[PDB]
């Protein structure tokens, strides 16, 4: 019935930021920890729990932790409004960052600092009675976010064994970039990406601008804007453990329905409703409209186009006020176009979810108030693609040793580039061989 | 040299009228050129109801 | 996060005093040392270039090294002189007389203990000690010897920082001195080996900018050193304030050097315009972007056009949406791909900081490492071979005591740069 | 039960400004998507659902997209005082025109545009539960007009198959003319419609303009009478759906009863109570007076006389008051006039229609307000001669490849013209053939 | 759908102060660059002429080049000279001396990098660009040399875009200059190659307007100029307000020009008269047709009745029904048949345009394409082969540079322009 947040480096710890400004507005927690004196009468409820915990005095603090090697972005939520939420023990601020080298996050810096941030999350789990997950917020462009996250991923899965891992990573979309080095980061990151996590959630900033300029009609989009729609994401996926429903779904259920072999573990995720207010008004948003939406590439947060590939399982979370039997004729009108595959050993392709909460708005949000909302995560073969993408650029740049003498110089064997470029070119080779379309009976 | 805060709000105040502010401002959308208004429930058809 | 800056000779200590007044304007510290300043995000980063003396002063973490105290009397009698730290002031009695050798084994030998002496003590007493930055002409003759010696001596004992530098160089339309070429020459060979990462500037570029753009009737240096300690405080800004996307001399060293010698940059500044014009163009990230790779807005006397970029990085202070710049360096990249090397599929990193310059909506820095850095160095080099053959004035050197194999080991390394540089411009993928 | 209206061109939208305003103020619906008077039980009407669907708040939106190249019409209506009724999406521009050239918007500016239109059909046939058939309004004498309404009724004929396609289509007038280049637009155009539309009813300017000078008092008309006159029209043939009757008459039936062979279905079209308010009081304006006027060459909204040619087949709309019997004397009535002869192949040649609401007045209208009114479209040999003074215009602009250059630059090579040259004659011989009177029964 | 404007040489500059004059008069802008018009149809396509510039301002999108900056200082000290960009007035150090070779190929090659350069940045920020309006005079020195070199590096960087001219002709009875001949044959040569559309003006036309319809008894040069400026600010105002039946420059090329080579036209504007006259006879389509085809409102010396119009269009401001353009368009073929080319099935466009010029209830601009265009060029052609067959006056040309086989090419490709259109005067079925 719990879970707990881990916030990595700067977008990790930016899209934080958005997540908890809606946590506490969708329970009503103020931003000083408190709980007004109307919600807390006639009913005694323990909907919180699952990402707050509750002092003897009532005080609410939340069950995160924020982990930089640069004190700026911590130094900014220890300065801003939210000081008195959290506790100022889960702010963990290092002296100097990684400059965009996994090495000097991996071997050289994060090696000190890893043992307080796995203190603090021990001291964290002892305090819990049904923790049920580990929630990771990254992105693998950047040098604290590759080489921390992935060590403290390897002693988080020694220490804690079975327990699941769920990540939200941010990869380098296909033609904006930020940073030269992005490529070796990436590919080195996805090498322990793969044998330490159960789900990974793949988002491009390029869809989400896509998404932004065509539904609602942003011309000049900000990180807010981005994280914001990542927040109402992750709200949706754990609505399921919050909030009464018709059909639930606990966070072991995606695990066992999404996952059909060990290392086919990375889903695509989309989003329904974006709208603004004045189409909102123009038109009825009806069940079936917003599951045809789901599927058109035009919804979807990550830069991948579905048509290319076969889909092996979908998991549709529908919140708000909908009835089962018009996601049943739903899911049966989506199943009977053309433009739409499933592999063969995939005959039932959908798990589906259905909770009563609706959407929460937010004050100074772009998103128009509706009725209903559908959510999803889908594997699918189309992402291989993705990767083919990243190693033809490290390719091309490892031809010549473009940039290697920096990681050498912070303590990297030239050997592990090529290690990890062969286990990510068998990773392509085991989506060629899963998405087989026939074998021979003879 | 800025001219102080006067000069400074009755510059910002000459510059909205212009097109390009109005149809594209900065991490906003565009505002409507007439009034809407939201309902207590929402956008979009309520769910039809039935005997039981 | 702290640097610690080392002014030396005439040029260096005239550009740092102007450096020092636009970095105290931009924080409010009174000439006096008092804060006056109207904000709290300028006293929450103090700490990067300011130690705090007792009550409510502050004083700068710098060294001032000179060989004859005439400059530095006139640094200390300006009028933001006095927050200077007198035992930070180190001089000596007789001047370096243009001579290399002179500055770098007779004097420089004399003096450089005590300056090694208060950089270490200014550098243990820091928590954590980012970078050396220091500021010289190579053409001169105290600049020369005594810089590229304490850049030795510097990189011996600090070997983990970074090692930065700013420096002019001679042009040949209008020198100020007959021995220019031995000083570079012998100069540009310490820094190749020594520097992590070293800027370049000359003159000519800075009159042009002033006389084309900013149609200036008469400038003087204060000018040309305004224009230089813009650029200066401008690459440091990201770590001194808060922004969207932060940024730190380390990550501009890791992705601009691909291989470590080739380690010289570029540099220019972008909302440059008349003060009559001022009211015809508003600043736009378009715009910004367009007088970014304009040649005219650069300040070195190479032209981008007769090379290629192999990396750049621009520094964006200011509100603004993160979309228009990567598709703006996107667009840039895409539209003129002759002009950025083919086997990097994303030359420019860019960076965005929420604060910007007083008096400014928004600015840009823009760093950039190409291969028409060679040209400039070459020229030098012919001079150099011209003056050579004939013995034009070699012995006021070989008096000091230096050995003739000296000049063509420096030489021959300066040779190999070019020829480093000239190859990668030519070459195809295969 | 639905009809969807597509809008192309100037032409196009200025006459669906028309239609869109008749078509509201028959319903009752406001001009922001509203509706006066109670909403409560006790009474319950339909009859919006062939061009509106509600939204949940009860505003109503119209079944209609606008297509243009060039902005500033659709800007017009943007900007009008129908702004609240369209939904933002439906009105769709471009950034520049087809200057005239069927090459340039077939061939290098439409193919960027087309998609978004279909997306937009896509989305609308979603929406409905019987379909039955697309209206198109355009003009073949122009640029985008020709290419774009090509290009798109080829996408529309793959993508939606069987379902009918009525278009009403401006020709060129045979002696007023807008531009040159208007013959060689009108024949390629008619090259890609004969193969992709099911019925094609004709207009020409200067008989609106004969049928307002004479009928009307109107000494200088406009554009705004005779999208008026059109939108009546519409709106007469459409009543059928959407009101009570004596005699319906479904669109499938149209088709059925005019089309005799698959290539024979260009139809002519009038209207028989055009009249002032001043004239209309001084007259009584029975079914016999009406019946006889439609067959007069001066109620015609085409440049052709019936005298040349024989009917095939004809269909006549009543609506108002009128009784069947009216109907019956009048149709044996006319069936005995002389000058009025059908194919001897065809020998029951009229197909009837009864509705009973009268013709709606509108504010600002020229016509007077009647009891009763017949609209008339039938298939006649004679339309021959319209073809036949293009086709020689053609010829002689041809001769010289007086403008080819133009077509050729952009796209569309040179053996084309002759292939539509052809394909245009072929049609003539078709309508030569099938006047043929049979040699013998045996 | 944006225009950029050049103006060059002195007869450009002065009818451009004029258009801009006129144009920022109808969109209701202070000539301190603040609207202050009185309808939103004014602001709503404001864009198509104008750049914005800081707190409300606006800046007309022009670029002015000259080789003596007399002109500029002139157009600069004019009422509504402030509100051109500072940045965009580009000027030499020395005249063109009336020489075509000089100012294409000595001043021209010196300065023509910046006018592209000018002219590119400007382009580059528009969102879609339509075509250049370019104003000229063919016999002068740098107007013929250096618009026509500009001409060709537009066409050759903006070839899917459309290229207008408009230019003065030189006169039959009273010239300025001895060398005109040479300087006309040879800018014609370019245009034909390079222009889309080149509209032609002579200055006897405009006299014989002045002083037979509007009866001045003393015209100066700034009556001519608005004359000129009526028609230029009038064939584009379809682009830019609303109307019943829309148009634009390249709907206009498609349907007047039957073959590439034939795009040379006549201009006329037709509400002209006094204003003693004006009370006895309100203005309606009849009265406008009879005035838009009266010779006597031509502004070209060729007269109509010794040729055949290929094609013609007529622009209408005002409200006003389509029947009545139509039926006189008919009745003016129908009843001068003779005149109108019998090939062509219908020779006029019309268009109509809900928006007059101030102060006229009704307005129409007049081109036409007619065969009578045959006499100007043959005129010239005439002097010239008096002048080259004696050497008149070569050397000057050829000690600039000049091959002498340019000046027979350029004669050549003159007549054979003659040719064609005497070639399609004469056509017949057979
Ligand atoms: N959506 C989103 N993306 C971000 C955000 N911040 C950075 N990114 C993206 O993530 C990549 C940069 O990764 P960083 O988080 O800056 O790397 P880091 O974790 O700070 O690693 P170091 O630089 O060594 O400190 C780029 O692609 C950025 O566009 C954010 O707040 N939201
Ligand atoms: N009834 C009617 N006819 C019109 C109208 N506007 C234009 N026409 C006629 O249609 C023909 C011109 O076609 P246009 O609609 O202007 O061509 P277009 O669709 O705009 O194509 P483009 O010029 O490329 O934009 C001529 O015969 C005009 O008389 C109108 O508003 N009503
Ligand atoms: N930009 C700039 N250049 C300077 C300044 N002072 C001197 N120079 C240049 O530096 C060179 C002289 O070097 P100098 O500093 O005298 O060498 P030193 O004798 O070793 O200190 C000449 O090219 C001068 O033009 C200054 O304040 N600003
Ligand atoms: N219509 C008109 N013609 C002019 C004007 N100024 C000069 N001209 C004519 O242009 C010719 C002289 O060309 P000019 O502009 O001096 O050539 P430039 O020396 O290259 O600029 C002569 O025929 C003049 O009569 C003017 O303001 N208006
Ligand atoms: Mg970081
Ligand atoms: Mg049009």
């Amino acid at each position: 019935r719990e879970a707990i947040c881990i916030h990595i480096g700067q977008a990790g710890c930016q899209v934080g930021n958005a997540c908890w400004e809606l946590f506490c507005l969708e329970h009503g927690i103020q931003p000083d920890g408190a709980m007004p004196s109307d919600k807390t009468i006639g009913v005694e409820d323990d909907a919180f729990n699952t990402f707050f915990s509750e002092t003897g005095a009532g005080k609410h603090v939340p069950r995160a932790v924020f982990l930089d090697l640069e004190p700026t972005v911590v130094d900014e939520v220890r300065t801003g409004t939210y000081r008195q939420l959290f506790h100022p023990e889960q702010l963990i601020s290092g002296k100097e960052d990684a400059a965009n080298n996994y090495a000097r996050g991996h071997y050289t810096i994060g090696k000190e600092i890893v043992d307080l941030c796995l203190d603090r999350i021990r001291k964290l789990a002892d305090n819990c009675t049904g923790l049920q997950g580990f929630l990771v917020y990254h992105a693998v462009g950047g040098g604290t976010g590759s080489g921390l996250g992935a060590l403290l991923l390897e002693r988080l899965s020694v220490d804690y064994g079975k327990k699941s891992k769920l990540g939200y990573t941010v990869y380098p979309s296909p033609q904006v970039s930020t940073a030269v080095v992005e490529p070796y980061n990436s590919v080195l990151s996805t090498h322990s990406l793969l044998e330490h996590t159960d789900v990974a959630a793949m988002l491009d900033n390029e869809a989400i601008y896509d998404l932004t300029r065509r539904n609602l009609d942003i011309e000049r989009p900000t990180y807010t804007n981005l994280n914001r729609l990542i927040g109402q994401v992750v709200s949706s996926l754990t609505a399921s453990l919050r909030f009464d429903g018709a059909l639930n779904v606990d966070l072991t259920e995606f695990q066992t329905n999404l996952v059909p072999y060990p290392r086919i573990h990375f889903v695509l995720t989309s989003y329904a409703p974006v709208i603004s207010a004045e189409k909102a008004y123009h038109e009825q948003l009806s069940v079936s409209e917003i599951s045809n939406a789901v599927f058109e590439p035009a919804s979807m947060m990550t830069k991948c186009d579905p048509r290319h590939g076969k889909y092996m399982a979908c998991c549709l979370m529908y919140r708000g006020d909908v009835v089962p039997k018009d996601v049943n004729a739903a899911v049966a009108t989506i199943k009977t176009k053309r433009t739409i595959q499933f592999v063969d050993w995939s005959p039932t392709g959908f798990k589906c979810g259905i909770n009563y909460q609706p959407p929460t708005v937010v004050p100074g949000g772009d998103l128009a108030k509706v009725q209903r909302a559908v959510c999803m995560i889908a594997n699918s073969t189309a992402i291989a693609e993705v990767f083919a993408r990243i190693d033809h650029k490290f390719d091309l740049m490892y031809s010549k040793r473009a940039f290697v003498h920096w990681y050498v110089g912070e303590g990297m064997e030239e050997g592990e580039f090529s290690e990890a470029r062969e286990d990510l070119a068998a990773l392509e080779k085991d989506y060629e061989e899963v998405g087989a379309e026939s074998a021979d009976m003879d | 040299e800025t001219g102080g805060r006067m000069m400074a709000l009755m510059e910002q105040q000459l510059e909205r009228a212009y097109l390009s502010n109005v149809r594209r401002p900065l991490g906003k959308v565009p505002a409507a050129m007439y009034d809407v208004q939201v309902p207590h429930s929402g956008f979009g058809i309520p769910s039809e109801k039935s005997e039981s | 996060r702290e640097i610690v800056c080392v002014q030396a000779g005439q040029c260096g200590n005239q550009i740092g005093s102007k450096f020092w007044e636009v970095i105290s304007d931009e924080h409010g510290v009174d000439p006096t040392g008092t804060y006056q300043g109207d904000s709290d995000l300028q006293l929450e980063r103090i700490n990067v270039y300011f130690d705090e003396a007792t009550g409510g002063r502050y004083v700068p973490r710098s060294v001032l090294i000179d060989l004859e105290p005439g400059t530095m009397d006139s640094v200390r009698a300006g009028p933001y002189g006095q927050i200077f730290r007198p035992d930070n002031f180190i001089f000596g009695q007789s001047g370096a007389g243009n001579n290399w050798a002179k500055g770098h084994y007779t004097e420089g030998a004399e003096l450089i203990d005590s300056v090694l002496d208060v950089c270490c003590k200014e550098a243990e007493s820091c928590d954590c000690l980012q970078g050396f930055q220091i500021c010289h002409s190579l053409g001169g003759g105290t600049g020369s010897g005594m810089g590229t010696l304490l850049i030795s001596k510097l990189r011996e004992q600090y070997p983990d920082r970074i090692m930065m530098t700013f420096s002019i160089i001679p042009s040949p339309k209008v020198s100020d001195t007959v021995v220019e070429p031995y000083n570079t020459t012998l100069s540009v060979h310490q820094l190749v080996e020594n520097s992590d990462e070293s800027m370049c500037i000359d003159n000519e570029a800075l009159y042009d900018i002033c006389f084309r753009t900013l149609k200036l009737t008469t400038p003087t240096f204060g000018d040309l050193n305004h224009l230089v300690s813009a650029v200066v405080s401008g690459v440091t800004c990201c770590l001194r304030f808060p922004g969207q996307l932060n940024s730190d001399l380390r990550k501009l060293a890791v992705n601009l050097v691909p291989f470590p010698r080739l380690h010289f940059f570029m540099m220019g500044f972008a909302p440059l315009t008349s003060r009559g014009s001022q009211q015809y163009r508003g600043l736009s990230v378009p715009e910004l972007t367009q007088q970014m790779f304009d040649a005219k807005n650069m300040m070195q006397a190479a032209d981008p056009r007769h090379g290629r970029y192999l990396t750049a990085s621009a520094l964006f202070r200011g509100r603004m949406s993160t979309k228009e710049v990567d598709e703006q360096m996107l667009n840039v990249q895409n539209k003129n791909s002759s002009y950025f090397i083919e086997w990097i599929p994303n030359n420019i990193k860019s960076s965005v900081c929420d604060i910007p310059p007083k008096g400014l909506k928004m600015a840009v820095t823009f760093i950039g490492n190409n291969t028409c850095i060679q040209e400039m160095f070459r020229r030098v080099g012919e001079q150099f071979t011209l003056m050579f053959r004939r013995k034009a004035f070699l012995h006021w050197y070989t008096g000091e005591g230096m050995d003739e194999m000296e000049f063509t080991e420096a030489e021959s390394n300066m040779n190999d740069l070019v020829s480093e540089y000239q190859q990668y411009q030519d070459a195809t993928i295969e």
